């Protein structure tokens, strides 16, 4: 019958690894690098679009940075289509929480929920896992500014600074070298772009090959603002930091 | 009976490749060339009507399809997969949008819905991916004119101009040289016809070429008068005669 | 019907009448209105005898399965709850049940009132049935915690008699039970007809009745 | 791969035959039936000295008149015990009486072959079900994952089973006392066990008509072990 | 070989190996004999023990007052099939106030077994059954194979070494069919038949199992000292 | 509107002796003011030395009896032909009845037999499952006419010993099967006179250690 | 639905999927449990391959199931969340239906049952997780420590360790832990738990987590500095 | 739950020494309207059973089809379908009785009163009643509806108890049945003159008589009846 053709996506290897999760991670390692850096007065999200074209409509394009709600955003590394399925689910979860408790969803609770969905695909159902790694950048009144990452295994962890996608080994070393705890957003912006500029597989880092975002309390008084950078604004910050 | 294939047929290989998606993209590569060019006041989509037999009436086979009054689609790859996607795309535009908001969806969101369907065929149990790449051109009030490509993976990208299928690599290079941000719709149609001639071997005329535009509202194609706000569809399929007229000024 | 139960120094007393009626016709002179769930648990009966018997025997199943799994006797609090939770499933469907769950556990003697409503109340004294008002009067005026087992047994016995006399739908006989930490002890079936005359003489009560 | 409910060319179910191999790796459990009661004894086999051995529960009460010992993948036994306890109590609810030991055993064995593509595989544990009823007296059954159950006068299951069964072949007779059976289980357990038998790494139990099913205290078993040592040194 | 992985697969010569392997389980099973006259039908079964401490596995199951069977192969499968027969016999009585014809009982068993041979996931039954019964058309004996094949016979045997008993019945055909109104002589012929399948072991008191049904005889099983008469 | 229930009349009576038991009931079946049958048996031998009668709505009574007889059959299959004790049968019937708590068998049921000590036993049920063991119980149409009589002549209620003037009760001496049958016949003869649904015939089943025996007696046909 | 039997017996009588789940536990960070006379301590390894971590928000290794019971683990992190959630739901379900909080043994039995169920249900794989469940029963001052594993077996331990290099720390505990006289105080119990992890951990900095659970719902997690003082005192005695 | 629309009145029957007789008129009433005059309400099943049905006709036609299907189904894989394993009256009745009680237990009855009359394999007479409630009973005489009130009294004068059955001949039984049908025609407002009668004898088998009429009626005395009390003319 059908058994013959079953790849069995949810099984352990003899070494105790999940084949499909490991191969999904291999897929993600070829995706454009995404970086998150948490500062005392905000969070930075920086990501590299993959080998683009001159005819690509960049200002209406979105492949890396997505808004989950007004307080929480994600950077994507892997299959974009897979990511959008999960993103829409996360958006709904945030609204369910807001409807139920009349308060914005705490960042971790949203992260845990999505990470649990990923986990389920590795344990039951016989389907392939989502080939996606997320960097979550968010704010709530309990823990303030937070960075998380999740991968196809459904495991998530918190970070001060982190990278996903290609060249994470090189990227993480560079971040670990120059990161400090008393760092500010404007400094973090510079670190993120410098790290991408050194780890990129492209010849040079330009505005058309980047997506950029910040989450700041640089919103008028006690509140938080999300800023998805426009192509011209990415071009300006590249000049400001002295990369182009 | 029962569909006992409740497991994924697309899976990650050791190298991180999703084989069935790659192979679907290979099927798209073998497909006949189709293209799309965005102008300042319109969008054009075009393809070759590769007739399987001269006894076949190629007018009855529509490669360029209306999805909504302001959105049109064309493809490269497997025709039957495209046909059913058009049926689903037309319906989802109503069920998940028009019946809720009382208006047709914007291009990007209809594309998103089509993309979702294609993504699900890449992960759901007991199905292969769709063997097509779609080029969807459209217009809506707040986003203006737009052109999107949708691949078998479900990934979609907005383009100023692009080509897919047989001679896409050569066609995209041709479009890069000719495209600018000041093109009028007639200029885009002219460039479309030029680009498309390179990939066509045999007859090149209005009967062997299928071409449509997203442009100005067509009140003559609305079918009724009396409501000022209803001004007619922006999608229009060019006739065999209309194509031949522009082939003399080629 | 008349049932009561109360907690005191040396455990809990449980007393009930024995009558059953079909309108004015007395269908049963001797009906057991106490359920021997297990050697340490008792259940009274009020309303549909079918529903009382069925669900309390089903409770016994659950209490026994509890002991087998946990290797420890179930508490009166837990037992009473299991029962109330069964009622809450058929909430609105038309069950009729009013039972006191009597027992002795770690926290000492225990008494819980449970009804078809799902309600579950803890307390030192309860009485249910068409004749509960008569029983409460005798209880309230004579109840102490400092009661001896002998006096307590008589009190519950006398309180049923009070109801049996006045209430038309209560009578027949009195069944007594005493619950200790070593289990429950049955203190017999007492014909009301014989008990009435006996009490009237010894106690001097019921002067208005000619004997 | 291949079906879970597949027959071999010899006419045996592969999965059932393989589960029997898992039971061979389990710790030894021995049962001896007498006219004064049935004795159940097990090897605890703690994997480390820090493991509190009294938490090893390989002998279990099903009802007051039925006990049970296990060998193999002991985690699989929990749902079987739960079903057995439910069946025993449910029958008491429906019929106001104790359930027959055979009927209880048959109810457990009905679960066995409910596997396929129901549970995904057979149970990897064998059970020695011992009990007493008024109709057939003291009984000992061996419940397998095949769905088959044999009644036994004495039976050993687990890693030292064939050696123990040969020993039970010689030692059992129809006039054994309860005390004789107790010492006999201890003797054969001590023989097949890797580590030296004591009250902490071995457990005894019995079922009698009067007192029902009882697991023995470590103090009670320790005395029976000391009684065993002296009687073996007596000749 | 490559076609025995499941029941849903024909071999190149048109064989169903999983069914054939299920048939093999019957051959491993202990011998049982069936035979009938015009007034009675008899089952005789050689029970098998695990060892000397163990009991002898029961082989005969009662289905109704007028019907029952003996098994050879997987005992749990016999319990499933016999339970189904019990229900069907019972459905006929409760709904139609009618005792279930033995021939119809055979048709029902055939169809139940057949479904397990044509579908994926399941397995064939690993047991053979000899059904005896007395209905409105007299005494009957059926042989059930888990392939689905059910056959009405005067006599037969299934299990290990069953060929010896089957040859004996084939010789004795003209004699035992005429044993009318004599239950003891019909059982004797069955005990003599099953004796042709014995090697090394002989028929003891807790080894032998006998059942009988007839004109004025409900289906009754004889075990223990009740069969010492026939040893 | 469809009324799924009906009343087929009839009256039944069970008495427990010291080493025997009787279950009697009239053989008349009726609807409203019409007679359906003058002889339609209502008390049955269910096997295992148990007799049963489901009085009230005949269709539900026939269904319950049919089910119980089936429960006996399967008890034998499942538990190695073990005999079903009267107390076990009683508890089983409770569960048969309560399975329709929300669409009951409109019948008042009685069973009779011997307990496991050989003594006489009678169990009485209500439509929804509650049950209890008794010495004497009349059920059905003329139950209210018969039960007071039995309280008086079987349990000697309100009867005292001459000379004492209410100080000493009449001692509860056991009754013989012949004595019981007289009380049964006189019960039904009296009921037949004053109850229109009672008449035609009386069938009694007597249960002893030797087995089940039947006795039939004519009743007035008006 | 997907019904495929993933956990099945092999010719030698092994369920490889269950055994491969144990290999996932072997890969997981080391967890240790030590019960004193009036407390239980749960120690957990944190691999220092991950720095730049935000320790405020990163899922802690020890999780409260109820106010009086905790659960630590070794193996797949994502898998452990499912067991923890189920355990927490069951804990509230028990309080709601029985009016007593769960015993530590009951909670262990439930979690172990869930793990077992996933070894013979169709379409699912076993949990790649072993757990240490510790606490005190309601109105009881006797310490409780249990261990579960993917197969679904569970048992009580005076002291136990699971995860990578657990063989080494178990070796240490077996020679250092005396049953006749367990760590009489909180100090001694924590000291022995830290000492045991120092056999395996590497640096005694942020790699060691300690959580002390005392009777009557008294649960606290030690900070870096508090643990660092134990690390300091241990090695200064060792220099001799 | 429904209400009957097109209805059939009384069905009457009785046992005699060698068999049973059953009869029923050929009318299908629509309330007070005598709508259909050619309705057969006696339905033979084989050569040993006749099922007489009163009540809702649409439900009768449904039952008629169940019986026809029952005969077909019994013949399946049955070499003795026309012999030892042929349908008996008791089988047919119990089947119907099962259906009727099940339908009432779903609160969707077959609005009928049925009498199954026939002769068993051993020659015994079979006569039993069943209705929409699933109620069953047997008696030497059986009748439905009005027949229960008017026919039974007359038929019971012939066979008052079981011992009268052997004393009753087919000629006497048929005569009593035919008289009863006349009485019902006089007194039942929902009856017709035309009827069918069936005899199932253990020797002569099934005799089915159609197109019978009520005859020998008394009406002449009506001419003398004038007014409602005091009128003379
Ligand atoms: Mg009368």
């Amino acid at each position: 019958g059908s058994r013959r053709y079953d790849s069995r996506t949810t099984i352990f290897s003899p070494e105790g690894r999940l084949y499909q999760v490991e191969y999904a991670l291999e897929s993600i390692s070829h995706a454009g690098t995404a970086i998150g850096i948490m500062a005392s007065d905000g969070i930075v999200l920086a990501a590299e679009r993959k080998v683009t074209s001159t005819l690509l409509e960049q200002d209406t394009s979105t492949e890396k940075l997505y808004k989950l709600n007004d307080k929480i955003a994600v950077a994507v590394a892997g299959l974009t289509a897979d990511a959008e399925i999960l993103i829409n689910t996360a958006r709904i979860h945030a609204q369910n929480y807001l409807k139920t408790y009349n308060e914005d969803i705490p960042v971790e609770i949203l992260v845990r929920r999505l990470s649990d969905i990923k986990q389920g695909y590795t344990q039951h159902g016989g389907l392939r896992p989502f080939g996606v790694s997320f960097i979550y950048a968010g704010y709530d009144d309990r823990y303030g500014y937070q960075l998380y990452t999740s991968n196809p295994s459904g495991n998530y962890t918190g970070w001060k600074a982190i990278s996903v996608g290609a060249n994470t080994s090189a990227a993480q070393t560079l971040l670990q070298m120059d990161y400090k705890d008393d760092m500010k957003v404007d400094d973090a912006i510079e670190l993120a772009l410098k790290t991408l500029s050194k780890t990129t597989d492209s010849s040079a880092l330009t505005y058309d090959r980047l997506e950029f975002a910040t989450i700041r309390k640089g919103a008028n008084d006690g509140e938080v603002y999300q800023k998805i950078f426009k192509p011209q604004e990415i071009k300006d910050i590249l000049v400001k930091t002295g990369i182009t | 009976m029962t569909d006992r294939y409740s497991f994924s047929l697309t899976t990650f290989s050791p190298s991180g490749k999703l084989g069935q998606i790659d192979y679907a993209l290979t099927a798209v590569k073998q497909g006949v060339t189709s293209l799309g060019i965005k102008a300042t006041n319109g969008v054009v989509i075009a393809t070759e009507k590769k007739s399987s037999s001269p006894l076949a009436m190629s007018e009855t086979l529509s490669k360029v399809s209306l999805l909504t009054p302001d959105i049109g689609a064309v493809y490269s790859g497997m025709g039957p997969d495209y046909r059913v996607l058009v049926d689903k795309s037309r319906k989802v535009a109503h069920t998940s949008y028009k019946r809720i908001y009382g208006e047709y969806p914007p291009t990007k969101l209809l594309v998103s819905e089509v993309a979702k369907i294609m993504q699900e065929a890449t992960q759901s149990g007991g199905v292969r991916p769709f063997g097509v790449s779609l080029l969807i051109a459209g217009h809506d009030e707040f986003n203006g004119f737009s052109l999107y490509q949708v691949d078998p993976s479900g990934s979609y990208f907005p383009w100023k101009a692009t080509a897919i299928g047989k001679g896409s690599v050569a066609a995209k290079t041709f479009l890069e040289k000719r495209w600018n941000d000041e093109l009028e719709l007639e200029d885009a149609i002219h460039i479309a016809l030029l680009t498309l001639k390179e990939s066509v071997e045999g007859e090149f005329n209005g009967d062997t070429i299928e071409l449509a535009i997203i442009g100005d509202e067509n009140p003559d194609l609305l079918g009724y008068t009396g409501i000022p706000t209803d001004k007619g569809p922006r999608f229009r399929k060019l006739t065999s005669q209309e194509i031949n007229d522009r082939l003399e000024a080629l | 019907t008349t049932t009561l139960a109360f907690k005191f120094q040396h455990g809990v007393i449980a007393a009930v009448d024995s009558r059953a009626s079909a309108g004015s016709y007395i269908s049963a002179l001797r009906m057991n209105k106490v359920i021997e769930i297990n050697p340490y648990l008792l259940g009274t009966m009020s309303g549909c005898a079918a529903d009382c018997q069925y669900w309390e025997r089903l409770l016994a199943k659950e209490c026994r399965l509890y002991y087998l799994r946990n290797g420890e006797r179930i508490s009166v609090s837990a037992a009473s709850k299991l029962l109330s939770n069964m009622m809450c499933q058929y909430r609105g469907m038309g069950l009729s049940m009013g039972s006191m769950i009597c027992g002795w556990d770690k926290k000492g003697p225990g008494l819980y009132y449970v009804d078809e409503h799902g309600t579950r109340l803890s307390g030192n004294m309860f009485s249910t049935g068409s004749g509960n008002t008569y029983a409460y009067g005798v209880l309230d005026s004579n109840y102490k915690w400092d009661l001896s087992v002998e006096d307590a047994l008589y009190l519950g016995k006398r309180s049923i008699l009070a109801a049996a006399h006045r209430d038309a739908y209560s009578g027949g006989s009195v069944n007594l039970y005493h619950v200790t930490e070593d289990g429950w002890i049955y203190h017999g079936n007492h014909d009301v007809g014989e008990l009435f005359w006996k009490v009237k003489e010894e106690e001097g009560s019921f002067n208005n009745v000619i004997g | 791969d291949r079906g879970v409910s597949t027959f071999s060319p010899e006419g045996r179910l592969f999965q059932v035959e393989y589960s029997l191999e898992a039971i061979k790796l389990g710790s030894t459990a021995i049962g001896i039936a007498t006219k004064e009661g049935v004795v159940l004894g097990v090897e605890k086999r703690a994997t480390s000295p820090l493991l509190e051995s009294d938490s090893i529960e390989k002998i279990v009460e099903i009802d007051r008149h039925i006990g049970c010992a296990m060998s193999g993948l002991t985690a699989d036994a929990r749902s079987m015990i739960e079903h057995a306890r439910t069946a025993a109590v449910t029958h008491n609810l429906y019929y106001d009486e104790d359930i027959n030991v055979e009927s209880l055993t048959q109810s457990v064995c009905d679960l066995a072959l409910r596997f396929g593509e129901l549970m995904s595989r057979p149970f990897g544990v064998a059970l020695l079900i011992a009990g007493h009823d008024a109709d057939d007296g003291y009984q000992l059954f061996h419940a397998e994952p095949s769905g088959t159950f044999y009644r036994y006068n004495a039976k050993a299951i687990g890693s030292g089973s064939e050696g123990a069964q040969a020993e039970l072949l010689n030692e059992w007779h129809s006039s054994l006392t309860l005390k004789e059976a107790e010492l006999l289980v201890l003797k054969i357990l001590k023989q097949v066990m890797e580590e030296k038998l004591d009250e902490n790494n071995a457990q005894l139990s019995c079922i009698t008509k009067q007192d029902g099913f009882k697991i023995y205290d470590n103090e009670k078993t320790a005395e029976l072990i000391k009684e065993l040592k002296e009687k073996e040194a007596a000749e | 070989n490559n076609y025995d992985g499941d029941t849903v697969t024909f071999s190149p010569t048109g064989r169903l190996f999983q069914v054939e392997y299920a048939l093999e389980a019957i051959k491993q099973g202990s011998v049982t004999v069936g035979l009938r006259s015009n007034t009675h039908a008899v089952l005789v079964a050689l029970k098998r023990n695990a060892d000397e401490l163990s009991s002898y596995q029961k082989k005969i199951i009662k289905c109704d007052e007028h019907m029952g069977l003996s098994l050879a192969g997987l005992a749990p499968d016999a319990r499933v099939l016999s339970n189904y027969l019990r229900q069907q016999c019972n459905y006929s009585s409760l709904v139609f106030n009618r005792k279930l014809a033995v021939e119809r009982a055979g048709h029902l068993l055939c169809d139940k077994a057949q479904k397990n041979t044509q579908s994926y996931g399941g397995r064939p039954y690993g047991v053979g059954l000899l059904i005896i019964g007395y209905d409105k058309s007299g005494a009957h004996l059926l042989e059930f194979q888990p392939s689905g094949n059910v056959t009405e016979l005067y006599g037969t045997a299934i299990g290990a070494r069953s060929q010896g008993a089957k040859t004996y019945l084939e010789r004795t055909l003209d004699t035992f069919i005429k044993i009318d109104g004599n239950p003891d002589e019909l059982i004797k012929a069955g005990v003599e038949a099953i004796s042709q399948s014995l090697r090394d072991e002989s028929l003891t008191v807790d080894n032998l199992s006998i059942a009988i049904v007839g004109k004025d005889t409900p289906f009754t099983i004889y075990d223990g000292e009740a069969v010492a008469k026939y040893i | 509107q469809f009324n799924p229930y009906g009343d087929n009349g009839g009256t039944i009576l069970g008495i427990a002796g010291e080493d025997f038991a009787v279950l009697a009931g009239d053989t008349r079946n009726i609807t409203d003011y019409s007679i359906n049958s003058r002889y339609e048996p209502k008390v049955f031998d269910c096997g295992d030395n148990i007799v049963m009668s489901a009085n009230g709505f005949a269709a539900d009574g026939d269904a319950l009896v049919k089910r119980f007889k089936n429960s006996v059959k399967w008890y034998h299959f499942d538990h190695n032909d073990k005999k079903l004790s009267i107390n076990s049968a009683a508890r089983n019937i409770q569960h048969l009845l309560y399975s329709r708590r929300f669409f009951p068998y409109y019948v008042y049921n009685i069973i009779a037999g011997l307990d496991e000590d050989g003594k006489g036993a009678v169990y009485s049920f209500d439509p929804v499952g509650s049950y209890q063991r008794e010495q004497c119980r009349a059920g059905g149409a003329a139950a209210s006419l018969i039960m007071p009589f039995l309280d008086n002549q079987v349990n000697f209620k309100n009867q005292y010993e001459p000379g004492t003037n209410g100080k000493v009760k009449k001692p509860l001496k056991y009754l013989s099967v012949e004595e019981v049958i007289k009380l049964v016949r006189d019960s039904f003869t009296s009921a037949t006179e004053r109850h229109i649904q009672v008449g035609d015939g009386l069938e009694i089943l007597i249960v002893t250690k030797d087995g089940v025996r039947k006795e039939f007696y004519e009743l007035k046909r008006d | 639905g997907y019904d495929r039997a993933l956990s099945i017996f092999s010719p030698d009588g092994h369920i490889f999927q269950v055994e491969y789940a144990l290999e996932a536990v072997k890969r997981g960070t080391c967890a240790v449990g030590v019960k004193g006379k009036n407390c239980v301590v749960l120690g957990c390894e944190r691999r220092s391959t991950l720095k730049l971590q935000d320790t405020r928000i990163t899922p802690s290794k020890v999780s409260k199931i109820d106010s009086h019971v905790v659960l630590s683990f070794s193996g797949l992190n994502a898998d452990s969340r499912i067991l923890i959630e189920k355990a927490r739901v069951e804990a509230q379900s028990h309080r709601l239906t029985l009016e007593d909080p769960v015993t530590v043994e009951y909670l262990t039995r439930y979690v172990a049952g869930v793990q077992q169920r996933y070894t013979q249900s169709g379409g699912v794989r076993p949990f790649g997780v072993s757990t240490l469940i510790a606490g005190f029963d309601p109105r009881d001052d006797e310490p409780k420590l249990y261990q579960t594993e993917p197969s679904g077996i569970y048992s009580s331990w005076s002291a136990q360790t699971i995860g990578r290099n657990s063989k080494t720390v178990r070796e240490f505990l077996e020679k250092n832990y005396d049953r006749k006289e367990p760590p009489a105080t909180v100090e001694e119990c924590v000291k022995l738990t830290v000492r045991s992890l120092l056999e395996v951990v590497q640096t005694g900095a942020k790699n060691i987590e300690i959580t002390v659970v005392k009777p009557d719902s008294d649960i606290v997690a030690l900070s870096s500095e508090e643990i660092n003082q134990y690390v300091t005192q241990i090695e200064q005695e060792k220099q001799e | 739950t429904q209400q009957p629309i097109v209805t059939g009145t009384s069905v009457i029957s009785m046992k005699y020494d060698n068999g049973v007789i059953i009869a029923a008129d050929n009318l299908g009433s629509y309330g007070s309207l005598l709508r259909f005059n050619g309705v057969e309400r006696l339905i033979p099943v084989g050569d040993n059973t006749v099922v007489g049905i009163s009540g809702d006709i649409s439900d009768m036609q449904h039952i008629e089809r169940l019986l026809k299907d029952l005969v077909t189904e019994n013949a399946y894989d049955n070499p003795l379908a026309d012999a030892e394993e042929a349908l008996e009256p008791s089988y047919i009745f119990e089947y119907l009785a099962t259906v009727m009680y099940q339908r009432r237990s779903k609160m969707n009855p077959l609005w009928n009163a049925i009498i199954v009359a026939g002769v068993q394999s051993n020659g015994d007479q079979f006569l039993r009643y069943v209705n929409l409630l699933g109620v069953t009973y047997s008696s030497p005489t059986l009748a439905t509806g009005f027949g229960a009130h008017m026919a039974n009294p007359l038929l019971r004068k012939v066979v008052d108890r079981e011992s009268d059955i052997p004393k009753t001949t087919v000629q006497v039984a048929e005569e009593a049945i035919v008289n009863a049908m006349r009485v019902l025609y006089y007194r039942d407002a929902r009856s017709s003159r035309n009827f069918s009668l069936a005899i199932i004898d253990k020797n002569t088998g099934l005799t089915f008589k159609k197109n019978l009429q009520v005859e020998n009626m008394k009406w002449d005395f009506a001419k003398d009846i004038k007014g409602y009390g005091t009128q003379k003319i």
